[PDB]
């Protein structure tokens, strides 16, 4: 959820 | 990367030591939640991690985040016997304890102190935890195992440069990795209490387990 | 114990090995067979533990603690070992062999982790001499941080493991690399045990012995 | 007491 957002950039 | 280059990459990738502001659990959760943000950015700088797929990177972090938080805690608490240094302004003794987890962390900290754990070894163990905790749950696994083998060579490389015989090197390596079993244990038990008495990011972390 | 050579250490361990027991389905019967099997295995495990070099040297209090903390781990690594030559399936007993699909009776999360470990042992081509070493390590390590002699015996088994690897023609790099790979698997075995134990206390007619093991956790 | 304390010395 959240995690694939922060690590993507 | 060379053994020297592996260590330099990890050491420079180290997250900062953050500060803190039912009573205790509020602080620890707030602290862990802010640490998680730094852990993620630290994870990217761990050699070979960003080479993995985005799907795999999260599985590894979701499974190992508390282990990584705990070994960090154990590490900074090394030179403070009988106490846990959650933050430079938050040093807690056993009496202020869920205390079963505290006793295990203290035991691990005292174990690190007996072994004279070096920072260069710590960043290796921490990175090992990240790559290992979720790997047993095909060409990508070959890669993770290749990075792990690289970190193994790095650990051995460090021990040899400290004047340890090849027996003591092989013994110390085992001793370090056996501790990762206790760290897993502490994490599962910690995770077990965390899910019992229940921010945004930490929710995805807790629900993963 | 510390006086034993590496060849003698292995011989003691190989000779102390417990036999592969047999067993006598739904979610009620299936847990019944496994419980009956595990309870009979535990009796042999206790006698195996006694024969583990350096174990009887510990206090009777400590012997109980180590076994109480490691019993499910030891049961699982044994299971994983026997299931090695049976890909995609778990060999609980020669007469009791289950597939992943037959794992969803009660437990399916545990099955895939064990299968993963078994295929991991096979991909590493884990030797029996290495297996008995890992098992003894699990016994001495799992409870040592929840209490000095033990760490020396652990060091002896480390020397023993390397000796096997060195005698099998692996370079000094592959020796410590293989050593590392084997011990990291113990982290997963610990994980499976923790996940299994919370599940056992969820459902719990267990015997006296198997119940007393659970409250220890 | 505990069962285990008997098996271990007998
Ligand atoms: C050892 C305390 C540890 C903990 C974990 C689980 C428990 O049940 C009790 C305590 C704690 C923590 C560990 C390391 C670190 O850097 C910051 C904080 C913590 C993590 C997450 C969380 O939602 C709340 C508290
Ligand atoms: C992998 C199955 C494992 C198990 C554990 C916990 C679960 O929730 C489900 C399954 C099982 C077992 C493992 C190894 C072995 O040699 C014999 C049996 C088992 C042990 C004790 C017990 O009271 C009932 C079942």
């Amino acid at each position: 959820k959240i995690l694939h957002r922060l690590l993507q950039d | 990367l060379t053994a020297d280059q592996m260590v330099s990459a990890l050491l420079d990738a180290e997250p900062p030591i953050l500060y803190s502001e039912a009573s205790m659990m509020g602080l620890l959760t707030n602290l862990a939640d802010r640490e998680l943000v730094h852990m993620i950015n630290w994870a990217k700088r761990v050699p070979g991690f960003v080479d993995l797929t985005l799907h795999d990177q999260v599985h590894l972090l979701e499974c190992a985040w508390l282990e990584i938080l705990m070994i960090g805690l154990v590490w900074r608490s090394m030179e403070h016997p009988g106490k846990l240094l959650f933050a430079p302004n938050l040093l807690l003794d056993r009496n202020q304890g869920m205390v079963e987890i505290f006793d295990m962390l203290l035991a691990t900290s005292s174990r690190f102190r007996m072994m004279n754990l070096q920072g260069e070894e710590f960043v290796c163990l921490k990175s090992i935890i990240l790559l290992n905790s979720g790997v047993y749950t095909l060409e990508e696994k070959d890669h993770i195992h290749r990075v792990l083998d690289k970190i193994t060579d790095t650990l051995i490389h460090l021990m040899a440069k400290a004047g340890l015989t090849l027996q003591q090197q092989h013994q110390r390596l085992a001793q370090l990795l056996l501790i990762l079993s206790h760290i897993r244990h502490m994490s599962n038990k910690g995770m077990e209490h965390l899910y019992s008495m229940k921010s945004d990011l930490l929710l995805e972390m807790l629900d993963a387990h």
